[PDB]
């Protein structure tokens, strides 16, 4: 087999930039490799196959390089369309048909700070003997930010799941949502519950808090 | 001109077998070896399987090769993978691809995928819950209101915000697999204050294996 | 009709040592390659340069084999670039390798009860062999400052050794037959081909 290893593993680019992707293969395979995009959500589509050869239809923009065991892919103007994850693939030794890990192409705006929203559970789930206290970021760049739970002014751990979204379309930035999750009775124990957010676009961590 | 489209999908529990296929359209079927090829969410890409022109000496993988079977029909310009003993890693999209080339093999053309979920959970439809927006209406001020699709397997649901005429600012967060085993999921949509009054804001969940449609109503909060 | 003997090769009753491996040249033949990997278990395919898939469809100048029998655990030297015992001492394949390289377990047939002792590997060599190169030199390996004099003892032994190819082996030391296809794209009317 062949171990491939991308770099770097993500990138934040601008419109217009030069943006450069590496392969490195554990062993010689000549100019047998070749690059896929990938949007999130959708199927791969074929950019460069056999180190330096486009693919028709694809713009010229992408040009693939190397020989023997680095290989090299360059967007020269980066595009708006170009915001996807890229996979280096080797199909010397086969099989098995190797990929890469990926990498993901992020494209780069403004700081903005998140809007932070708090929602109780309501009475429907905590009749159900399930409470469940969400908090949103709604719009913040860049993705780095720390959401902690507190309960009473005590840090919370291990019973708060994460998630966030993919870079908008639009205006380029992402929205995070925890949920931190209690049984019934021990959300009934107590009173103030508070979701604490630390951004780069915030002078100070900012706190929404309600009781119940 | 190329289409390649997979079918066959579904919920599998440990153990059983599942067979999907891939109808090709646009090419001399015969002339093209044809790649099985899938993708966990989370993870990369990964080759399963392949199969030469017309079908022979078929190439597999290792963690596969005594489970799997590929399989072709030049007739009917199709695809067969016939996955026997699911394990609960086996769980991704799977896209069957073409093979090109003097020598060497790259995938030129790909399928839109199918998704196989192999888990020994109960296909079982989400509670929705309403995340309602704060009282305290300001004067622009964007509100945020929701809803919380909870407690579901599997795989995927559909939310969209009175019948799918609310677009704008709508956020639906990516499915967490909880520890109990089923599926979470959050659909927020921020809006002027202004609108609370007057827009009856409704989210409507869609989960297909276990056909459950909710109309869920996100109102003002009472006092 | 006109087919390349691919069959007395993989199906031949008895099977070259690995330090002296067999070479059958494939030449005015057409090739179909579809009545060789028979999929089963523990049976390595891996084609290094050339595709399988489009090796029905590909004209060559002439198709090399190379037929031996090793371990189970020495399968994965047999690849270019690769390093070890039979690697280095025994059967080598250059860096720009341009073919396949066909495995399949034999406990069945080069095993016997008592031990099937007739395969010999090479062990100790002064250098590295260099790719394809044969050496069946059975002179006295000298580890020592003193000439071993045709005969072994204190720093000297012998450079071959037997296998011993029980059927209670394990999976790793079982025999293994192996059968190298050797591609080579000259300047002449290329003879091999496929359908
Ligand atoms: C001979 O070669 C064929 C090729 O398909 C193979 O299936 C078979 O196992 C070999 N041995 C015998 C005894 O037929």
């Amino acid at each position: 087999e062949i171990v491939l290893t991308q770099s770097p593993s993500s990138l934040s680019a601008s419109v217009g930039d030069r943006v450069t992707i590496t392969c490195r293969a554990s062993q010689s395979i000549s100019s047998y490799l070749n690059w896929y995009q990938q949007k999130p959500g959708k199927a791969p589509k074929l950019l460069i196959y056999d180190a330096s050869s486009l693919q028709s239809g694809v713009p010229s923009r992408f040009s693939g390089s190397g020989s023997g065991t680095d290989f090299t892919l360059t967007i020269s103007s980066l595009q708006p369309e170009d915001f996807a994850t890229y996979y280096c693939q080797q199909s010397y030794s086969t099989p098995p048909w190797t990929f890469g890990q990926g990498t993901k192409v992020e494209i780069k705006r403004t700081v903005a700070a998140p809007s932070v929203f708090i929602f109780p559970p309501s009475d429907e789930q905590l009749k159900s003997g399930t409470a469940s206290v969400v908090c949103l970021l709604n719009n913040f760049y860049p993705r780095e930010a720390k959401v902690q739970w507190k309960v009473d002014n005590a840090l919370q751990s291990g019973n708060s799941q994460e998630s966030v979204t993919e870079q908008d379309s639009k205006d380029s930035t992402y929205s995070l949502s925890s949920t931190l999750t209690l049984s019934k009775a021990d959300y009934e124990k107590h009173k103030v519950y508070a979701c604490e957010v630390t951004h780069q676009g915030l002078s100070s961590p900012v706190t929404k808090s309600f009781n119940r | 001109e190329v289409q390649l489209v997979e079918s066959g999908g579904g919920v599998v529990q440990p153990g059983r077998s599942l067979r999907l296929s891939c109808a090709a359209s646009g090419f001399t079927f015969s002339s093209y070896g044809m790649h099985w090829v899938r993708q966990a969410p989370g993870k990369g890409l990964e080759w399963v399987a392949v199969i030469w022109y017309d079908g022979s000496n078929k190439h597999y993988a290792d963690s596969v090769k005594g489970r799997f079977t590929i399989s072709r029909d030049n007739s009917k310009n199709t695809l067969y993978l016939q996955m026997n003993s699911l394990r609960a890693e086996d769980t991704a999209v799977y896209y069957c691809a073409r093979d090109e080339g003097t020598m060497t093999t790259y995938f030129d053309y790909w399928g839109q995928g199918t998704l196989v979920t192999v888990s020994s959970a109960s296909t079982k439809g989400p509670s929705v819950f309403p995340l309602a927006p704060s009282s305290k209406s300001t004067s622009g001020g964007t509100a945020a209101l929701g809803c919380l699709v909870k407690d579901y397997f599997p795989e995927p649901v559909t939310v969209s915000w009175n019948s799918g005429a609310l677009t704008s600012g709508v956020h639906t967060f990516p499915a967490v697999l909880q520890s109990s085993g089923l599926y979470s999921l959050s659909s927020v949509v921020t809006v002027p204050s202004s609108s609370l009054g007057t827009q009856t804001y409704i989210c409507n969940v869609n989960h297909k294996p276990s056909n459950t449609k909710v109309d869920k109503k996100v109102e003002p909060k009472s006092c | 009709t006109n087919l390349c003997p691919f069959g007395e090769v993989f199906n031949a009753t008895r099977f070259a040592s690995v330090y002296a491996w067999n070479r059958k040249r494939i030449s005015n033949c057409v090739a179909d390659y579809s009545v060789l990997y028979n999929s089963a278990s523990f049976s390595t395919f891996k084609c290094y340069g050339v595709s399988p898939t489009k090796l029905n469809d590909l004209c060559f100048t002439n198709v090399y084999a190379d037929s031996f029998v090793i371990r189970g655990d020495e399968v994965r030297q047999i690849a270019p670039g690769q390093t070890g015992k039979i690697a280095d001492y025994n059967y080598k394949l250059p860096d720009d390798f341009t073919g396949c390289v066909i495995a399949w377990n034999s406990n069945n047939l080069d095993s016997k009860v008592g031990g099937n002792y007739n395969y010999l590997y090479r062990l100790f060599r002064k250098s590295n062999l260099k790719p394809f190169e044969r050496d069946i030199s059975t002179e006295i390996y000298q580890a020592g400052s003193t000439p071993c004099n045709g005969v072994e003892g204190f720093n000297c032994y012998f450079p071959l050794q037997s296998y011993g190819f029980q059927p209670t082996n394990g999976v790793g030391y079982q025999p293994y037959r192996v059968v190298v296809l050797s591609f080579e794209l000259l300047h002449a009317p290329a003879t091999v081909c496929g359908p």
